[PDB]
């Protein structure tokens, strides 16, 4: 009798990405999980033509 | 069109949203020339448990 | 559509057990069986995901929830995603589903 | 004993009597 | 010594996170249950939801992608062994006692 | 002197707190009879206020079979009867045997027993 | 006693669940609300009672 | 908290009050106001900002 009764719409996907951010940082990678968030540069989202 | 009944048989306390509803052959493996399957089922108390 | 796709040759599962005393492990395992104190847990976003489409160059986009009970609300959370990027995560293959 | 602060299931949340406060530029 | 006349625009960009509005009598956190939630607890009413949504002209077909948040938890009995039962529950979503 | 097998099984198997079982202690904080604080349960919250009160005015009915087979299972181990480590053992078994097998006669006399067991301590 | 009914669904909000399930092997909702998109009710539970 | 946490009768969060006389000068300038913080209610100064 299954104990893991999923729905449709909750995502846990979603759900554990959020949760390893406020567990600890995500600033620093961990290559045993693959855990490296996706960001991109500052620099180049806004263009500071200095 | 074949429209047959079969008899009580146990069911689960919780039903989710979605079943699946197969229908298979001797070898266990899905007939796709089905164009249309069907299911009603009547539930009943058959005994009780708590006691 | 280009790049072939992985093949698994082999699934482990692997799993670490803490070393317990025997004459204790016995004893938490004793009472952790009473129902009176058994582990409950609750997913961290706690929310209920639902998705509206709205058309192209479409300014305003009206929505409706048919009644039931707000019993313990705790509040809205929304954001604007585009339908490319979203699969649809019901069955195996959205065969719709090209951006990667 | 003003009771209007947040529960951790009973046993009101937390207060420390002393806390209210003092710093300068020392 | 040579600059044309100009007018301003503004706008702003506010990534990687989502918008939230807390079901809350002054929008602050105090607790998980909050206060309004609260007042509907067992009272057995059922309100009506209608939200509208202005957002912009966008040159492709779009989602709004919305979350309700809700309690979703579960119980686990481990009566005997090899016995494992579970109990979801959300509340504003009813899911069953499953 | 060697504890009192019952008392040691409530220690385990019973809420720390309040349960349906301390209902006349219930009763006492949800009407303000209580000689430490009256005002104590007038100020809870409306969730965890009325949900006291349910419970209180309909007590919820349970299961006392893990209790009492808990306190068996203690009692063996104090006259050594069994070793400690094998008491999850134990009381999965007995548990299992009492529910192949339960009913009214069973369920009284394994009352009998805790306290013949602690009589037996003793 | 009521009954259920395990029919095809061809709505949009169900046809996404079986995107390559013919008639043999479909799985579609049984609570049928006559408000909630076929999406939203498929999430939603029939639960018959635990003491029998 | 439920009750004496937060209102329930109509009142405002945020407050806009217009110079009630301004004064003016080459180099000064002056604005007036009256803050006039309703009744019941609790103003914290370190909110205000021009």
């Amino acid at each position: 009798l299954n104990a893991v009764v999923d729905l449709q719409d909750r995502n846990t996907e979603l759900s554990y990405q959020l949760l390893l951010d406020s567990l600890g940082d995500r600033t620093r990678y961990f290559s045993m999980w693959n855990s490296a968030v996706d960001s991109y540069d500052p620099d180049v989202r806004i263009i500071e033509n200095h | 069109p074949a429209l047959t009944d079969h008899g009580t048989l146990p069911l689960r306390s919780s039903i989710r949203g979605v079943q699946r509803v197969t229908v298979t052959d001797a070898r266990r493996r899905t007939c796709p020339y089905v164009y249309k399957a069907l299911g009603i089922v009547a539930p009943r108390v058959l005994s009780s448990r708590t006691f | 559509v280009d790049g072939a796709s992985v093949r698994f040759d082999s699934v482990n599962l692997y799993a670490t057990f803490f070393p317990m005393a025997h004459n204790t492990a016995s004893t938490l395992e004793a009472m952790l069986r009473n129902d009176t104190h058994d582990q409950s847990f609750n997913d961290y976003l706690s929310a209920a995901n639902m998705l509206y489409p709205i058309p192209a160059k479409a300014t305003n986009v009206p929505i409706s929830i048919p009644s039931r009970n707000w019993a313990a609300f705790r509040g809205w959370s929304f954001t604007r995603l585009k339908t490319k990027e979203t699969p649809s995560l019901g069955s195996g293959f959205d065969p719709y589903f090209v951006y990667s | 004993f003003a009771s209007l602060a947040p529960r951790h299931g009973t046993r009101p949340f937390m207060g420390t009597w002393n806390e209210i406060g003092t710093s300068q530029l020392n | 010594q040579t600059a044309v006349p100009s007018v301003t625009q503004k706008k702003f960009l506010c990534d990687r996170v989502m918008w939230r509005i807390p079901f809350s009598s002054n929008f602050m956190s105090m607790g998980a249950l909050t206060d309004l939630g609260q007042n509907m607890l067992y009272a057995n009413s059922a309100h009506a939801l209608d939200m509208t949504f202005e957002v912009d002209p966008m040159d492709e077909p779009t989602l709004l992608y919305l979350l309700f948040e809700v309690f979703d938890v579960v119980r686990v009995h481990q009566p005997h062994r090899g016995v494992i039962e579970a109990v979801y529950l959300r509340t504003p979503f009813s899911a069953g006692n499953a | 002197q060697a504890p009192d097998p019952a008392i040691r099984a409530a220690l385990q198997s019973q809420p720390s707190g309040l349960a349906s079982d301390d209902w006349e202690a219930a009763m006492q904080r949800i009407m303000a009879l209580t000689t430490r604080n009256p005002e104590s349960f007038r100020q809870q919250p409306q969730a965890n206020r009325l949900s006291a009160i349910l419970e209180a005015v309909v007590p919820s009915r349970t299961n006392p079979t893990h209790e009492k087979v808990l306190a068996i299972v203690n009692a063996l181990a104090e006259n050594k009867a069994i070793r400690p480590d094998e008491a999850g053992l134990v009381y999965n078994a007995l548990l299992e045997r009492v529910g192949r097998y339960n009913s009214t006669n069973v369920q009284s006399n394994l009352d009998r027993l805790v306290t013949d067991v602690r009589e037996a301590v003793a | 006693t009521t009954r259920v009914y395990l029919v095809d669904n061809k709505s949009a909000d169900i046809a996404s669940l079986n995107y390559q399930n013919d008639h043999s092997n479909f799985l579609t909702t049984v609570v049928q609300n006559n408000d909630f998109t076929p999406a939203e009710a498929s999430t939603q539970t029939i639960n018959f009672d635990e003491r029998s | 908290p439920t009750h004496d946490v937060t209102t329930d009768r109509s009142q405002r969060l945020t407050l806009r009050f217009v110079p009630v006389d301004r004064e003016a000068t080459t180099y000064l300038y002056k604005a007036r106001f009256t803050l006039a913080v309703g009744d019941n209610r609790v103003l914290d100064m370190a909110s205000t900002y021009f």
